[PDB]
């Protein structure tokens, strides 16, 4: 169905990056009409500035140097009931570092009842030269190797001891 | 529906005549849709005159031929739509019809009473 | 002797009176052979011509002293009457009484009354009788008055001993006649017809041998006394638990937040009548009569945005589904015990209270619906077994001649009969190729094939008829049956659709050579043979129930119709006419009564429908169970006695087999002859070391632990795995480690055991296959082949790692060993069932191929009428016109034989069958729009299939399962097959518990006051007062209800406190008196423990309700109140014995439950891998799906009882648009498409239900062995 996965907080310079904004309706069978607005605040600055708005299968961009001609749409397509609002940056630069706000403005349609909702998701992204490897992968591989070696050494020692014992028994007999 | 009315009612001059009309309907009588239609005709092939109706509440048309002697003596919720005629006079003789409509019951009810007034 | 025949004269009466006078002045059992309503013994020979139908003396010496006389008819049936004058007017010698006796004792009397009763029963089936029925009703009344007057005149009225009124069945006739006359003179019409239906019960007293069946059915009930008491007790305890847990939960609704005009919930709730206005404030799913249920926990149902969960309004299902009062809670628990639509209640309760309460349903199902049904069923089995044992114990105590002989020679067993068998098989396979989208060429070839087969069968028919004499030919029943089949074949050749399917009955001709098909034929024959009376009684009961229901509730369904149907038309199931009333009764007998009961209670009131439905269920289920048991054991033991040899006359098939053994072997040997004419201690120590390591206990424990870890690692791969990056990486690397470890284990086993020993073991082969698949997957992932389609379909086979746990646990190993031992016998009964079901599948395909298509309005899912769009072409005009139009067809239907098999499986299990039957009865033709109940009497097909392919099929299956497990037990010495050796020792240790001799009496204390306490507490009066106090406490807990005032809450709280102070006090008195001997008895230990839990739980619940906010925890600890009522089993000895039987049966049930849980785990992993992204429709929704491990286990536990498996299967059967979307984008995942794989889904669900059925049968038989062992020891 729909799963709200968090966006990755690390983007490498010069390559492409996609910022995930997934907001799933609490009941899937309901019908709604959603549009989104994205806001960006750079490091060294304390004000959040709007950079794009998406509504009715057309993307509107604000006139900002840091995001002009580098961002496209990676969200839900072909519908007004958008549950994926993620965008895509083509050439990540050092001024794209900062924290983002994804404003989702969903208008539910019930029987004689319209509910206007709003959710916000915050994404902080780091721009570095080289993709830092996750601690999880490194530590997990290290424990895999140490466990394999420990099990092998334990097993080998046990076979050595048992072979010595049975050899002594054979000489005794 | 089953409508329980007396075929012929004999009432003395000057006495009070209760006109019994009850119906057996499965569905509860909801006052916002229930319909009751009381008419009066001199003969079977004669004209019917509206004198009482329940559309949301008891509406008394106050016919001149009845003066203010027509009153409601039933309760719709208990399947009773009877009416009473105070101080019966000789010209009250005729045929009284009680038409019942109780949604969502499809059929239409009709009870016919021949009121004969003796000396 | 035979010479003892003399007319009853006045001299004999004088002698009898003189003997009576002598006996009075002075101031034993009779011959059962001479007992009333019996045949006269053959020792008396024939009767003198002047002796028959005349008053003659008493043969029995017992009544020779009293004043009686016997009369004999022409069938040697004695009747015992009274010599005292009938009402002091008519004497035995009077001609009037002579004529009355003559009429009473005759065949034309009984036949006339039988015909009258049958005609009257036929006339009761009419719901709106015309005006020419009243004279017929007067005629029926007169005929009954005639027989009543004759019996009164002949036998006397009441004064005597063998009189009219003494016969208990004559009271029914008196009641009928008085009701008829009195109600006729006085003038509810429906009541007068509920009094007229009693005439249908006179069939029992006029058809011979039915009173015996009725008496046996009464006897079978009396043995069920204690099991019924235990069932009531368990249902009440579970109802109290459910009342405590779920009081008011089914009244949660999603109420909107923003209300205009300064409105509030309380103000709105008083001005709402219609669902059209309820829908504007509460949230309804489209097409739902009830509001959507919600909960306040995170594991319950979730409201849409803009709605908040609130407890207000009525309960679901017209308000009849609830746990609000003890009455409705008991109804719900009875529903759960009978498993009637229990999955709906299970789903509603999980939605309203949370998924964590599935434990309650697991415990309730396994304890009630399994064990209590087992108890009732086994007790009925004992009763009928004792009845049968007593029965058998007492019962034992020129040119024409030339060419006809030539034709007779042409008839030759080895080939001609084998050729006919081959032709029958070919013919049935040929008629199994029919399908709906069939070209004209295929239809033509099928027609010519069916013509040629009929021609050759008729050639056989005529050739045999001219070979043997026609009188000789029609001697054999098989020849007669073949003749009927052939003549109907010619009849249909000269000419319906059902007549084409009477040719499939020739398949039963293979029963001559197939032994287990002959068993089914014998069961079916016994149903109308040795057990014809019981089947006739069942039919009579069904007819009476149908007509009673039609009379009572028929007019209510019509007048009160708008309450149960929005269109104000009669629903699919009703009792307006006889056919639909009978359909309701048959559906109830199948096991579905709650849904029709809701409509009945809506139209006609709760009490009447409740009484009628409970009585129908009780009586019908009892009679069906007795019929099943009689059939089962008759065909099991009585029919098979090996009286004759295996095919005593050498079977033609066996003669052909012998000829083939001669011929093929001889030809091959001659061909061989023609061909011949034409032409190192160190390695042994290493092996010992590996043996030492592998066989040690630590290695076994390590491997078991790693198997558990690897199996549990599969439960984490749900649709949320991309929110858990860290655990996903850890699981990948752990999987690598597991593969390494199992490679090492395989190598160690190879070196220790050797290739021969390793590969002769099946468990080792299973481990080898699993580890090989894992190694191939790892090497493919390493070499970059991680996204290939075959590799991606291989990576779903990791769901089979839990199969490594089978060889590690002894319980699963012994259960699997028993199952594999059972397999071979199951296979043959499976083949017979497939043949029987193939016959019905071909019939259903012939009846319904391509007729389930309809033109529907998609947005609301309603079939268009037949006045507009009655054809496919009109449907296409409207599709290309109105957008939301579709000419779709049912997913499960009779288009071909395989889909017919699926439909038959749905019908036999009664899951999803109703849609099929509606489509079948609405069917018109191919490419024709269905009309409402156009083919109404197609319900007969489903009724007949249910009977034959469910009742008899399951009878055969269990009949073979009984012998299989009996021979399994015999070969190993009678030990239990489901238990391990240690479990056997503990089983013996538990057996000695329930058989201890009376222990040493507790010694009294020397003190005076302590001695008084001893003589007090040890009295039985103390114990019975304790039982009545516990019963009063039970009533106090039953008084509690939803919405009760605070005054009632305080009163009940103080009463419970008083009970606690009484019970705790009684514990202190017993402790003071019995001193340390109080703890020497386990029951007093339980009492002390439960009084401690009661005090502690009451204090803790008060603390939480006063100084904390946790309603869930409050209810969970307030459940400790139940323990006080569990002490009632101490006084009830019978229910204690059944509980002891359950305790003895627990270990084997534990082993089978471990096996079932492992299978469920494997299927859960497979379902998570496959059906995680299938469209959420039918049984798949936001809470009951295959997205997570918890949801998968929720869904699999539900269909373990087969409940709702069709609703789960239906969304998977979507494979192509517009049913599904192959390019559906799911946010947060890379999986594309919401379609299902129909073949995988079908195999999944069918295999799971079959395996669950087998495992449930295993648990059944385990409980039966324990039950019979306990009661007969
Ligand atoms: C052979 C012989 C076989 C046995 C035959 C007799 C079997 C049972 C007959 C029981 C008689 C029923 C008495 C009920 C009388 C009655 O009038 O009932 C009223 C009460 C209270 O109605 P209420 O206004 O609170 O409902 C709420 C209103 N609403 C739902 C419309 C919103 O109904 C309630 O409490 C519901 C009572 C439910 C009782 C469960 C039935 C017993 C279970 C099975 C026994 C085994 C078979
Ligand atoms: C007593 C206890 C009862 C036991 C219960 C068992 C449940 C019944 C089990 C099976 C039900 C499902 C059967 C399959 C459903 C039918 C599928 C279907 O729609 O059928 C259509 C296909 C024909 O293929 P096509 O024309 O689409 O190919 C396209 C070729 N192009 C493109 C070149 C033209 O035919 C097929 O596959 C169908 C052929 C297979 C059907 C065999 C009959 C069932 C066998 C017995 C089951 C026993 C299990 C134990
Ligand atoms: C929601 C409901 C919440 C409320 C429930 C709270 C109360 C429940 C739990 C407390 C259970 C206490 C166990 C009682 C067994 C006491 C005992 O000592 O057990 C003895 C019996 C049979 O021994 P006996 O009576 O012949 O004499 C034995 C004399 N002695 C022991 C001196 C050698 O053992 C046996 O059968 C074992 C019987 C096992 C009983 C399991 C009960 C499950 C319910
Ligand atoms: O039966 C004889 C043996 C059984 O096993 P054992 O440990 O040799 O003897 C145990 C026995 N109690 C004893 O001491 O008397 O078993 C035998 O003696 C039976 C004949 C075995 C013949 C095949 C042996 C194959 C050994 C392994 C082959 C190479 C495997 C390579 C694996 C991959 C590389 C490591
Ligand atoms: C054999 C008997 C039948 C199978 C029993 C299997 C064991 C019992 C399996 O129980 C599974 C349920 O607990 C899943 O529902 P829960 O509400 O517990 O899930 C909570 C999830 N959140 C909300 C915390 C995320
Ligand atoms: C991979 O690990 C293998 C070990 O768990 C094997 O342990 P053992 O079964 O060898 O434990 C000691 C058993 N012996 C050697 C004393 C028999
Ligand atoms: C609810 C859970 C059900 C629990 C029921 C358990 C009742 C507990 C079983 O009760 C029977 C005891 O008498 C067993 O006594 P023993 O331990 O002497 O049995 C023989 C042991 N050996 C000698 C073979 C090892
Ligand atoms: C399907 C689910 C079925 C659940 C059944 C629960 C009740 C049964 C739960 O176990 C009840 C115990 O009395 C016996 O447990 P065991 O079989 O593990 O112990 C037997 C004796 N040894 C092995 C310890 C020596
Ligand atoms: C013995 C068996 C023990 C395990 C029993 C089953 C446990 C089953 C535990 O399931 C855990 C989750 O997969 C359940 O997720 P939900 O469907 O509740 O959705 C969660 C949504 N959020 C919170 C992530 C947004
Ligand atoms: C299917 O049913 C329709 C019902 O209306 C049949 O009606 C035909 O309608 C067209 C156009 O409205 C007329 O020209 C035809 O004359 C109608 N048929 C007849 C028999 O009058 C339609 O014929 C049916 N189609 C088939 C193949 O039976
Ligand atoms: C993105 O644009 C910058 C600006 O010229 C360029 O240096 C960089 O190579 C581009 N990266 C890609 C992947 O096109
Ligand atoms: C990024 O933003 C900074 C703002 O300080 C600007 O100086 C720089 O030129 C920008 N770089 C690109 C590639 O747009
Ligand atoms: C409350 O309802 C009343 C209706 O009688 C209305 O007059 C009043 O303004 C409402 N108050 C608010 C705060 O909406
Ligand atoms: C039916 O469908 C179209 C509408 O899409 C309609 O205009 C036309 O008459 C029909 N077309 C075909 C191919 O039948």
């Amino acid at each position: 169905g729909c799963v709200e996965v968090d966006s990755e907080t690390e983007a490498v310079y010069g390559m492409t990056f996609k910022i995930l904004c997934i907001s799933c309706k609490r009941r899937s069978e309901t019908n709604a009409e959603t549009f989104t607005e994205w806001t960006f605040r750079q490091k060294g600055t304390e004000e959040f500035v709007k950079i794009l708005r998406y509504e009715n299968e057309v993307l509107q961009l604000e006139e900002d140097e840091r995001f002009e001609g580098r961002v496209v749409w990676n969200g839900s397509r072909g519908t007004k009931d958008l549950q994926d609002l993620s965008i895509f940056i083509t050439n990540v630069t050092y001024n794209h570092s900062g924290d983002y706000e994804c404003h989702v403005y969903r208008l539910l349609f019930f029987e004689n009842y319209e509910h206007n909702t709003s959710v916000v998701k915050k994404i902080h992204i780091e721009v570095v030269d080289k993709a830092n490897r996750d601690m999880a992968s490194i530590v997990s591989e290290i424990m895999m190797y140490v466990l394999i070696v420990v099990l092998t050494i334990w097993l080998v020692a046990e076979m050595i001891y048992c072979y010595k014992k049975i050899a002594a028994a054979t000489e005794t007999a | 529906m089953e409508v329980t009315v007396p075929a012929t009612l004999n009432v003395l001059n000057g006495s009070d005549a209760r006109l019994p009309c009850t119906f057996n309907s499965c569905y509860t009588v909801n006052h916002k849709q229930f319909s009751l239609n009381w008419t009066y005709q001199e003969c079977n092939n004669c004209s019917e005159e509206m004198f009482l109706q329940f559309r949301m509440k008891i509406i008394n048309l106050k016919l001149e031929r009845f003066q203010d002697r027509v009153e409601f003596s039933g309760n719709p919720s208990k399947y009773d739509v009877s009416v009473m005629l105070r101080n019966v006079q000789p010209e009250d003789e005729g045929i009284y019809n009680c038409y019942i409509m109780n949604p969502p019951d499809r059929h239409r009810g009709h009870g016919k009473i021949h009121l004969q007034v003796l000396m | 002797g035979p010479q003892s025949f003399v007319h009853f004269t006045k001299q004999s009466l004088a002698l009898i009176e003189q003997r009576i006078a002598e006996r009075k002045s002075k101031e034993p059992k009779p011959s059962s052979d001479l007992e009333a309503g019996k045949q006269l013994p053959f020792i008396y020979g024939d009767i003198p011509p002047g002796m028959v139908s005349e008053p003659l003396e008493d043969l029995d010496p017992y009544y020779a002293d009293k004043k009686t006389f016997i009369v004999l008819n022409k069938g040697k049936t004695i009747f015992r009457f009274n010599a005292t004058p009938a009402l002091y007017m008519l004497s035995p010698f009077s001609p009037l009484r002579r004529i009355s006796i003559k009429i009473l004792v005759h065949s034309l009397f009984s036949m006339l009354i039988m015909c009258t009763i049958l005609t009257n029963c036929i006339f009761m089936t009419m719901n709106n009788p015309p005006d020419w029925t009243k004279n017929v009703e007067y005629t029926f009344t007169g005929i009954y008055t005639f027989e009543s007057l004759v019996k009164i005149l002949a036998r006397g009225f009441c004064v005597g001993e063998f009189t009219f009124l003494r016969d208990p069945w004559n009271w029914l006739d008196f009641v009928v006649i008085v009701f008829a006359y009195l109600t006729e003179f006085v003038n509810n019409v429906s009541a007068l017809r509920t009094f007229r239906v009693l005439r249908a019960l006179k069939t029992i007293s006029v058809i011979p041998g039915l009173k015996t069946i009725v008496g046996a059915l009464i006897q079978s009930v009396k043995k069920l006394s204690d099991v019924m008491i235990l069932t009531v007790f368990c249902l009440s305890v579970f109802a109290l638990i459910g009342l405590q847990l779920f009081m008011g939960n089914l009244k949660h609704k999603c109420f909107r937040n923003s209300l205009e005009n300064n409105e509030t919930l309380e103000s709105i709730m008083n001005t709402l009548e219609s669902e059209e206005d309820f829908r504007k404030y509460f949230y309804y799913l489209e097409g739902s009569k009830d509001a959507l249920l919600c909960g306040f926990s995170t594991d319950s149902g979730q409201c849409p945005e803009g709605y908040t969960c609130v407890k207000i309004g009525r309960n679901p299902d017209y308000g009849y589904t609830s746990f609000d009062t003890f009455s409705w809670a008991f109804l719900a628990l009875f529903r759960l015990m009978t498993q009637d639509y229990w999955e709906n209640l299970y789903q509603q309760t999980l939605r309203a209270a949370g998924k964590t309460y599935m434990i309650f349903f697991v415990v309730v199902i396994f304890l009630g619906s399994f064990y209590l049904i087992n108890l009732i069923l086994a007790v009925v089995a004992m009763a009928y077994e004792e009845q049968n044992q007593a029965n058998i114990e007492e019962a034992k105590q020129p040119y024409w001649i030339k060419f006809k002989k030539c034709i007779y020679f042409i008839v030759m067993d080895p080939f001609v009969d084998l050729a006919i068998t081959i032709c029958i098989v070919l013919n049935t396979l040929f008629m199994a190729m029919e399908h709906h989208p069939m070209t004209e060429e295929f239809k033509n070839v099928l027609a010519i094939g069916n013509l040629v087969f009929t021609g050759i069968f008729a050639a056989e028919m005529v050739l045999k008829l001219i070979a043997m004499d026609p009188y000789e030919y029609f001697q054999v029943g098989w020849n007669i049956f073949d003749s009927l089949i052939v003549t109907l074949s010619l009849v249909e050749l000269f000419l319906l659709s059902v007549l084409r399917s009477f040719r499939l009955l020739r398949v039963f001709k293979l029963a001559k050579s197939w032994p287990t098909l002959n068993m089914l034929i014998k069961i079916i024959g016994n149903s109308v043979g040795a057990l014809g009376n019981l089947t006739l009684v069942l039919a009579i009961i069904v007819f009476i129930f149908a007509v009673v229901g039609m009379q009572l509730f028929g007019k209510s369904y019509k007048e009160c119709v708008c309450k149960i149907n929005d269109d104000c038309t009669l629903p699919r199931w009703h009792m307006n006419d006889f056919f639909h009333s009978f359909l309701i009764v048959f559906r109830v007998l199948c096991g579905e009564w709650i849904e029709t009961m809701w409509d009945c209670m809506e139209v006609a009131g709760q009490a009447m429908c409740l009484i009628v439905y409970m009585m129908v269920m009780v009586i019908g289920n009892l009679v069906v169970l007795n019929l099943f048991l009689a059939l089962l054991l008759s065909s099991f033991s009585s029919d098979n006695l090996t009286a004759i040899e295996e095919d005593p006359d050498a079977n033609n098939l066996q003669i052909a087999v012998t000829r083939i053994k001669k011929g093929i072997n001889y030809v091959k040997q001659t061909l061989r002859e023609f061909i011949l004419k034409a032409f190192g201690k160190i390695w042994w120590n290493i092996r010992k070391t590996c043996y030492k390591i592998v066989e040690h206990s630590w290695f076994e424990s390590f491997i078991v632990l790693m198997i558990l870890l690897s199996s549990g690692a599969l439960a984490f791969e749900d649709i949320y795995i991309e929110r858990k990056k860290t655990i996903k990486i850890i699981l990948e690397y752990a999987d690598k480690i597991f593969t390494y470890i199992f490679i090492l284990e395989m190598l160690l086993k190879w070196i220790a055991y050797g290739y021969k020993t390793y590969f002769t073991n099946a468990w080792c082969w299973l481990d080898f296959l699993i580890v090989d698949v894992s190694l191939v997957t790892l090497v493919a992932n390493t070499l970059g082949y991680s996204d290939l389609g075959p590799i991606k379909s291989l990576r779903t086979l990791r769901a089979l790692r839990p199969l490594r746990a089978l060889s590690r646990f002894e319980g699963m190993r012994v259960v699997v060993n028993a199952l594999i031992g059972a397999i071979p016998s199951i296979m043959n009964v499976l083949l017979v069932c497939l043949i029987f079901w193939l016959i019905f599948s071909i019939m259903g395909v012939n009846l319904f191929a391509g007729k389930f298509y309809e033109c529907i309005n998609t947005t609301d899912g309603s079939r268009f009428p037949a006045s507009q769009v009655p054809n496919r072409s009109e449907c296409f005009a409207l599709m290309n016109v109105s957008q939301n139009v579709r000419w779709k067809n049912l997913k499960v239907n009779f288009d071909n034989v395989g889909l017919g098999y699926l439909s038959l499986l749905q019908v036999a299990t009664f899951k999803g069958w109703t849609i099929i039957m509606y489509a079948a009865v609405d069917s018109v033709n191919v490419d024709k729009q269905p009309k409402y109940e156009y083919s109404l009497y197609m319900y007969i097909y489903f009724v007949v299939f249910i009977i034959f392919g469910s009742f008899f099929t399951l009878n055969l299956f269990i009949g073979v399962i009984i012998d299989n497990f009996n021979q399994q037990k015999k070969k190993l010495g009678g030990q239990d097959i489901f238990m391990t050796e240690e479990q056997k020792k503990y089983y013996n240790a538990m057996k000695k518990l329930g058989s201890k001799k009376p222990q040493k009496p507790i010694p009294r204390p020397g003190n005076k006051i302590q001695g008084c306490i001893f003589d007090l507490v040890t009295n039985q009066a103390f114990d019975i007062s304790i039982m009545v106090l516990i019963c009063l406490n039970m009533v106090t807990m039953m008084v509690e209800k939803e919405g009760q005032s605070q005054h009632m809450t305080e009163v009940l709280y103080w009463i419970n406190v008083v009970f606690i102070i009484l019970f705790t006090g009684e514990c202190v008195l017993k402790l003071i008196s019995l001193r340390h001997y109080y703890f020497t008895v386990g029951w007093n230990i339980f009492d002390f423990v439960v009084v401690i839990i009661s005090i502690v739980g009451m204090f803790l619940a008060d603390l939480i309700e006063t100084y904390f906010v946790s309603p869930t925890l409050f209810r969970v600890i307030r459940l400790a109140r139940i323990g006080r009522i569990l002490r009632l089993v101490k006084g009830a000895k019978g229910i204690r014995t059944l509980l002891f039987a359950l305790m003895m049966s627990l270990p084997a049930l534990f082993n089978i439950g471990l096996l079932l849980f492992l299978v469920m785990f494997i299927y859960a992993i497979f379902g998570m891998s496959n059906f995680a992204y299938v469209k959420k429709e039918d049984g798949i929704n936001d809470m009951f799906n295959f997205e997570t491990f918890g949801n998968s286990m929720i869904c699999l536990f539900q269909i373990t009882t087969s409940a709702g498996w069709d609703g789960l299967l239906a969304p998977i059967l979507n494979s192509k648009p517009p049913d599904c979307d192959p390019k559906k984008v799911h946010p947060g995942s890379s999986v594309e498409g919401d379609c299902g794989n129909p073949s995988v889904g079908i195999f999944y669900f069918v295999s799971y239900i079959i395996i669950s059925f087998l495992v449930v049968v295993n648990m059944y038989i385990a409980v039966i062995l324990e039950n019979f062992s306990v009661a007969t020891e």
